[PDB]
């Protein structure tokens, strides 16, 4: 029913700087909603580095959802028989959030995250065999394809009549996520000629060659079946959302342009403690550039905050006769202090 | 309804809070049973009814799965109320049956 | 018992 | 009212040495986590995050120290695990759910008090990978440690077992919250200054362009641990989505000569109040000077082991005495010299 | 115990914490006398890393166990086994401190006496200006 | 511990079960019982435990408590397991009678 | 049947399910026919060791089925049906077909100005 | 079986004792029934001294040519060590080795037959009489 605009724009608050993920969430969103009042699925995979809002973009869809939702992770996914848990506990979470509805839950969405680390390795002589690998990803590529899977019947209580519920999969809709690591280097195979020490070969240096980013947004799906993937679960899946590194202008808006911005968090600590704190435009340039060095997304911006403030704080509450702090750009160069009013 | 059903959740769980290691009988001879015969001798197999010893335990009145290795190998094992015979804790001399049913004839 | 007493296993 | 920095860092300097920069850290980050407790919400409208914090010192350098210090001066729930132990699911190795379960059973089992809890995981840089692409082959302890972990440091919802997994089919597992639980990590990294010297240093090539360090120049791993960035974890080998959950991170120097005489009387728990008291206990009176502190901080850096060198030096040079001292008799008091830790002379005996 | 059998924990080969079970039966199961008792290793050299090897190969026989022992030298609760056999992680364990418990470790170093020579010494030299030692004169072993 | 707790609600959720009226035997003489003592006779008294004529039921292995109307008055009831006779149902009579246990005395 | 699924090694779960199909009839059951997928996934827990198990079907064995009890009765309710007239086919897409086959046909390579050669990406159709 | 499938002790995992399980699951794992089952073993050629297996996978045949029990599983699955394994006496199971193989005429040739090899007057294999092989 609602239009992909304020799924988009609603959703743009909490995250800035991915367009064409959003797109695609939104476009996937108001199919299904039109689907759900009357013929088919399209999974979504999302391959984007770390700190690119993968995780924050599935707790804002909770947010804006209006059917059930649940988050869960694949390392805990072991090969049934092990102490470990099963994929069927997956549909389990799943109805505890629509109070155990098998209707609604039929309608439900499903977000699974860290799928990188599940992948087919070797045969590991020194262990007796490998449970984190193949062996949960045949079991469930079962569940993507659509397929009843024995769940608990509710866990209501210690008798819940012989109810043995069993969930068809084909209507729910799974959104795949993961960070890949490494999978810039295989690209790099298939999308890179090579270099030579002839004249008329191409060399490229380290700055002239194409950033993971861009290797990320050609990827297909011959990369992943050498992966570590099965070719057959990549099939299943028909959408691949991809993004793209941050650059110093989104870092700077993610800073302070979201609700739950860096900047607001702190300025919160430091106010309920009787002190205001100030920013500056060019302090909020710097941190972007230590940040983006880090090479660590978004996380990265907390670690060069955390360091300015460190003796601040530290001498902070012990002083008294504290108004308000103002933060300049020598101060995140390591060259002053912080600046104090006092009275 | 039978009685069997019903009698075994209250010496199961009666069982289980005073720590022993409840264990219980089955009736191999009777029809419905799903146990290997290798296993099973004197026309009775003793499976564990303890959590721990099973996989996925649910009891109903009409019928009790659980899931269990035998040898090594997984296998599933559903056996109808009616060719329950007893219900004992193996570790201690402490034990208790079942009463004739009717119905089951 | 035929049953192993412990049906989950580690690798 | 809630302690202020200031306060927390007297407590451990009383038992650390030389090492602010760490009980600054762990300080402030203390203090910010009694103000998340103070407020429920926490704040009128926002969220505030945990900045996990990592330790990343040379052998003996009070890493666990503070960490045990920490637990006393502490009020929240503190627990402390080995990254060894931990494996992935699945396997017979323990559980990263165990690691919860010991702090919860510190609280009597209140979900609401693990909730909000400090949390310290020893030997991390044990189960660090090889190397920075992702192994051929699965790693139990190393690679798949990192992977669990991933979820549990951003904030996700455990299963424990209130008292017994057999108490109940499936217990109602307690469901407990780690979004606002903090976690401090601590690791050696043996080799991790070789990393930042290639990056840091170039030139080392045989040119009269290239310079050579000449090895008595080279920075010592104390003040190169200091320059890190996460690039150079990579390398040493570990997973980049595990350096993003840790922003802060705290670099430890190694002892000085000061600061190793400062350790022998000034803390709490000395190594020579442990010997005076082995020996009061017995019926004798023990004695030290100055310059025997000297000369054993100078054997003991010698050793490079840290704080541990200074028990063997001691202990070597009490062999022949405690082993003959209980057999004499009418002896009150001991004193030693210099000399006696050079070897060339023996301790002296004063008889009553 | 013997290090040789040792396995870091999460593999086929017996835990760390077995030693400790050993221990335990000797007590009598006592909680109290395991944390007094003394504890003998052997085969400590055969443990030792191999520097040669390079560290893209993971090693669970010799640095395994010595990564492993370090807090169970230093003092640390281990969740000893009842019997172990195996280590389940749904299994409930004993808890049992080593704060005060005492280890001491054994081993005949094979080659250790050359790289001592080596340091100590540092004679070799085929120049007029280095100097020159004979066989007779190293040291014994 | 004693079974007639853990039989008691078993044979409690049969009669419900079978669209029947479940009817307590409570033995008044007990220490610690709370019941009507106008509605007891012969040292015996009845007590409906059916939801639709009882509120907040509690069937506890130390004690059985429930909210209950008798006359125009709602009252609490609290009785221990020891004081609990057997269990029938006021349509037939079908139940049975708790024996005795060591642990009641 | 997934070969994969079966890769662990039931036989007996395909031949009634089979036979569930045809309502438990012996002499409908032999004219089913079987299909085998995923071959190609287990092709270099069993692998090559649960073949031999699935040959035996091939050659053809006795399977004792319940008549849709859902439990075990093998004095009475059990019935017998022979797999020996069953037909069992599968299907295999792995990896690199082409290039094993090259290895043995193509055979060909050569340095000089009358030597056979071919385009490095390929000159004959998979 | 294939030799070249199996590996020493300590490698990706083949070994020995898995050739006696193949054929304990041929007579449904009975013990009697396979002492007097007889073994083929297929392209043996490939495998020999130049670490690398090589030679020392053939060592491990040697107790099983001459007769040595052997410990297979219950009922053909994985190694488990909550589990006991069967002994399986080899001293009257016989054992057929076959192979192909490649070069091995060319040694008896230099051996027995009186030739130049590569001369102008030696013999040459052109007249295609393989018979002689
Ligand atoms: N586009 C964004 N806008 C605002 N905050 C962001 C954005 N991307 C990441 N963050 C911040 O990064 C943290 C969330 O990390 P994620 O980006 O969700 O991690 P990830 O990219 O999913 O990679 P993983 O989960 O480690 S595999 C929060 O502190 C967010 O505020
Ligand atoms: N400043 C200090 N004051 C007193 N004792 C200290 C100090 N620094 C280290 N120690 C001693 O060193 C030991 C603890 O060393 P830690 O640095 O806390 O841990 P650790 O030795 O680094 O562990 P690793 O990383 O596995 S070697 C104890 O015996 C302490 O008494």
């Amino acid at each position: 029913l609602p239009t992909p605009h304020e799924i988009r724009n609603h959703l743009d608050d909490y995250v800035i700087g991915q367009e064409q993920a959003k797109k695609v969430l939104a476009v996937a969103v108001y199919n299904h909603y039109k689907r759900l009042r009357n013929l088919g699925k399209s999974n979504i995979l999302l391959i984007g580095p770390t700190g690119s809002g993968k995780t924050l973009l599935a707790e804002t869809l909770a947010r804006l959802l209006d059917v059930p939702f649940t988050m869960a992770d694949a390392t805990t996914l072991t090969e049934a028989g092990y102490v470990g848990e099963d994929v069927e506990n997956i549909i389990q979470k799943l109805l505890q959030k629509c109070d155990y509805d098998v209707q609604k839950a039929q309608r439900g969405i499903v977000y699974i995250d860290e799928i990188d680390k599940i992948s087919r390795k070797s045969d590991n002589p020194s262990i007796t065999r490998d449970v984190s690998g193949e062996g949960v990803q045949q079991a469930l590529l079962k569940l993507i394809e659509g397929t009843v899977a024995a769940v608990p019947p509710q866990g209501g209580r210690k008798h819940p009549q012989q109810e043995f519920l069993q969930v068809d999969t084909s209507k729910i809709l799974f959104i795949c996520g993961g960070a890949f690591a490494g999978l810039d280097k295989v690209i790099s195979h298939r999308v890179e000629t090579g270099s030579g020490i002839g004249f008329g070969a191409t060399v490229k240096a380290k700055s002239d060659k194409a950033s993971e980013g861009e290797l990320l947004a050609q990827v297909e799906p011959e990369d992943l079946i050498k992966f570590g993937l099965i070719p057959e679960f990549i099939g299943r899946l028909p959408v691949v959302a991809t993004l793209n590194e941050l650059s110093e202008e989104a870092l700077i808006q993610i800073l302070k342009e979201p609700k739950n911005a860096l900047t607001k968090q702190y300025q919160a600590l430091f106010n309920l403690e009787g002190v205001d704190l100030e920013f500056r435009d060019e302090a909020l340039d710097a941190i972007a550039k230590k940040a983006m060095a880090r090479k660590t997304g978004a996380r990265g911006l907390r670690s060069i905050v955390e360091a300015a403030l460190l003796d601040t704080m530290y001498d902070l509450p012990s002083m008294e006769d504290v108004e308000k702090v103002v933060i300049d750009e020598s101060v995140i160069d390591g060259q002053s202090e912080p600046l104090l009013i006092y009275g | 309804t039978p009685r069997r059903p019903y009698l075994l959740r209250a010496f199961y769980e009666w069982l289980l809070d005073n720590q022993l290691t409840p264990h219980l009988v089955v009736d191999v001879t009777l029809p419905g049973v799903q146990v290997p015969m290798e296993y099973a001798r004197d026309g009775q197999i003793v499976l564990n009814i303890a959590p721990r010893a099973v996989g996925n335990l649910e009891l109903a009145n009409d019928e009790v799965r659980f899931n269990a290795r035998f040898g090594g190998i997984p296998r599933q094992v559903s056996v109808p109320l009616a060719a329950v015979l007893a219900i004992y804790a193996r570790e201690n001399g402490a034990g208790t049956m079942f009463e004739p049913e009717a119905a089951y004839d | 018992a035929a049953n192993d007493e412990n049906y989950a296993l580690a690798a």
